[PDB]
């Protein structure tokens, strides 16, 4: 089983969030919020289909993401070592939200698929722990 | 630097107006000259230059440059830390859009496909 109005699947408890917050404070939030908790962890086409069922209700809302726990933990702004002459990235200068280093859901998909996007963009996310 | 080219710290540059998308407009800059490619943007001053001299050649300031694809080998990892496996990320090749404002310059991305104008860069 699972506590409260949290939806099991694969011996995993999950529950939708709908309060948008940046991924690191989704994060936390999960980590707060249930025991062991996280944002959801997606292993498999299955799970995805899962999550994407248990997030349909976001398919009215405005927000085009939804935040899952996937991302890249570097300090940098960005993932490619070099410019395409071979020279090392080090001076980078994106526009506000052009650093997409956290992933999310996409609203275009019904939720499906992932997505790149600004860590400190707000969105309602997922949240999910071992039972 | 020849004709047409712009002299900046032992490097020739030149704006292109008539739009590409970023793999010809690579090969373009690469058929100009020896050792030209798009342009490489290193430090706040490189992009100041780079940018009034594209304010010179563009109406619509926005140009490639040489930044293809900034999430190439990138390590996404779960937060509760599971093993990364499966993957439903489809991200399709972007490029880099260096843009010039009035009251400032920044960067963003574009599908590689897109067409846009470009600068070129090779060392003197
Ligand atoms: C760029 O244009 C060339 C020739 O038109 C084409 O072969 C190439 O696939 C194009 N690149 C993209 C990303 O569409
Ligand atoms: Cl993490």
């Amino acid at each position: 089983d699972c506590p409260s109005d949290w939806t099991a699947y694969d011996q995993h408890c999950y529950l939708a969030i709908g309060e948008p917050q940046n991924w690191y404070e989704a994060e936390r939030f999960c980590t707060e919020q249930a025991k062991d908790g996280h944002l959801v962890s997606i292993q498999s086409r299955e799970e995805g289909n899962f999550v994407a069922q248990l997030v349909s209700g976001f398919m009215h809302r405005s927000e085009i993401y939804v935040w899952i726990g996937l991302r890249d933990r570097r300090e940098e702004q960005q993932c490619n070592p070099e410019w395409n002459d071979g020279s090392k990235i080090i001076y980078v200068n994106w526009k506000e939200g052009e650093s997409k280093m956290c992933q999310g859901l996409t609203k275009w998909t019904n939720f499906h698929d992932w997505n790149n996007i600004n860590c400190e963009d707000l969105y309602p996310f997922v949240c999910k722990f071992s039972a | 630097c020849p004709l047409g080219w712009s002299s900046f710290d032992q490097h020739c540059y030149k704006v292109f107006e008539p739009v590409k998308n970023w793999t010809e407009a690579e090969e373009i800059c690469m058929q100009q000259h020896k050792g030209s490619r798009l342009a490489s943007i290193h430090s706040s001053e490189e992009e100041a230059f780079v940018s009034k001299l594209a304010s010179k050649a563009l109406k619509f300031t926005s140009m490639w440059i040489g930044l293809n694809n900034p999430w190439k080998d990138c390590k996404w990892e779960w937060s509760d830390n599971a093993r990364f496996d499966y993957k439903a990320w489809k991200r399709r090749p972007y490029c880099t859009v260096m843009v010039v404002k009035p009251d400032r310059i920044f960067w963003f991305t574009r599908g590689c496909e897109k067409s846009v104008s470009f600068v070129c860069k090779f060392l003197t």
